[PDB]
């Protein structure tokens, strides 16, 4: 059952702090070095240093030195992580790591991983527009329609189409960072034609950092 | 020569 | 002070067949007292921490099939994947830890390779509720293609446009092995009731010719 438990999810802001948990399991927490390793986007894993939980030791790579602290909690064999003068490159998945091999000092066990995202944009929630399934029939005989969900911050949002019923042909698309600090995407899917008349599609978008639930209908 | 391996204390 | 460069960045293989990364060390891995690489492999699915794969350049972790090998030497390795599945679509990575810090290469993204299929396309004007708002989104949508590589270009008018576009890839679909695409043209409202022909315009290398999708208001 080993396996190494992250914290949640984090949004900050430049300048801030962040605190990144990470509980051990299934081993023997103070027999193995625990280490920090990061990615962000387009950016390749990236080695943040290590924390010895028996000692309370650490290292850090000069890149690191004077932003990171790593300690320890072996009452609940838990790890911290915690970076401080946070900037846009600080934006990344942050993985807990420990290695077992003797001698190699590569990671057979890793966390689920924490998303780190560092922004001066401020919680807002998206509107939510139609894609109505346009002025002629002609998509191929099968029809396509979806949802364009704009302007909010931060990830993730949340679509279904008619209460998560309608999976297949649906295509969610990644969102974009746009030059407002924004972000935005649109969700598609491809449809019987025959049944515009017939079936009634909506699509169900959920942002929960700001309590967005909105269902819009999308009619020809 | 390598550097001290990190994986088992 | 060891970078580590993998080849190539993206790599596409056929069901069955054989799949092959390289990745190149800046010094030398090979310790010569003891005849060891110190050079690992990874392994990351979508939405997961890497796993370890292949440790010592060729030593396979426990529990990782046959058909992964690793090989190589001092600045120069190789991970073999000899007759691929589809559960080994993924991003690699190569890591050295002959010195400390300990450095990774940049990825490289392993992905089913297939025959070519060219784009649906598909063309949404804004709506009207985003009429108010003061901005209008043209939203292009390239359905279940392959390759990736794609071009998509739009004209008001004829006018091609530079700047005020995005783009938005999905991963390679699971049942079918293709690809979708969205392209979003953004205008302020104050200049979408101007022009009556808006198009955008699809390269691919299924088409010989472009593919040309429009409406008019």
């Amino acid at each position: 059952q080993v396996q190494l438990v992250q914290s949640g999810a984090e949004v900050k802001k430049p300048g801030a702090s962040v605190k990144v948990s990470c509980t051990a399991s299934g081993y023997t927490f103070t027999g193995y070095y625990l280490h920090w390793v990061r990615q962000a986007p387009g950016q390749g894993l990236e080695w943040m240093g290590w924390v010895n939980p028996r000692s309370g030791g650490t290292s850090y790579p000069p890149k690191f030195q004077g932003r990171v602290t790593m300690t320890r909690d072996t009452s609940i064999n838990t790890a911290y992580m915690d970076l401080t003068w946070l900037t846009s490159d600080d934006t990344a998945v942050y993985y807990c790591a420990v290695g077992r091999i003797p001698d190699v000092t590569a990671f057979d066990i890793w966390g689920q991983g924490t998303p780190v995202t560092v922004s001066s944009a401020s919680t807002k929630g998206p509107s939510v527009f139609p894609l109505a399934p346009s002025s002629k029939s002609t998509s191929g005989g099968t029809a396509a329609l979806g949802c364009l969900v704009k302007d909010y911050f931060p990830e993730p949002v949340t679509v279904s189409w008619n209460s998560g019923a309608l999976t297949s042909g649906v295509h969610t698309f990644p969102a974009v960072l746009q030059s407002s600090g924004l972000y935005s995407l649109s969700s598609v899917v491809t449809v019987p034609s025959s049944s515009l008349g017939t079936q009634t599609y909506i699509c169900n978008v959920n942002h929960k950092p700001s309590n967005t639930k909105v269902d819009k209908r999308v009619g020809s | 020569s390598p550097s001290s391996a990190k994986s088992r204390l | 002070d060891i970078q580590m460069t993998q080849s190539p960045d993206s790599l596409a293989v056929s069901l069955g067949e054989r799949a092959t990364i390289n990745c190149k060390s800046s010094e030398s891995l090979l310790y010569d007292s003891n005849n060891k690489n110190y050079l690992a492999w990874y392994q990351q699915k979508p939405g997961q921490p890497p796993k370890l794969l292949i440790y010592w350049a060729s030593t396979r972790e426990s529990g990782v099939p046959d058909r992964f090998s690793g090989s190589g030497s001092e600045t120069d390795f190789t991970l073999t994947i000899s007759s691929l599945q589809a559960e080994d679509v993924a991003v690699y990575h190569c890591q050295q830890y002959f010195s400390t810090p300990w450095t990774f290469g940049q990825g490289t993204k392993l992905e089913i390779k297939r025959t070519v299929a060219a784009p649906s396309v598909f063309i949404f004007p804004p709506s009207d509720e985003q009429l108010k708002s003061g901005t209008a989104s043209v939203v292009c949508l390239l359905n279940n293609f392959y390759p990736r590589e794609a071009k998509v270009q739009w004209k008001v008018d004829n006018a091609l446009q530079s700047g005020n576009s995005q783009e938005s890839v999905t991963e390679q679909d699971s049942k079918d092995s293709t690809y979708s695409l969205s392209s979003t043209l953004t205008l302020s409202k104050a200049d979408y009731e101007k022009h009556k022909v808006y198009a955008c315009e699809v390269t691919h290398q299924g088409l010989s010719s472009p593919v040309t999708k429009s409406f008019n208001r």
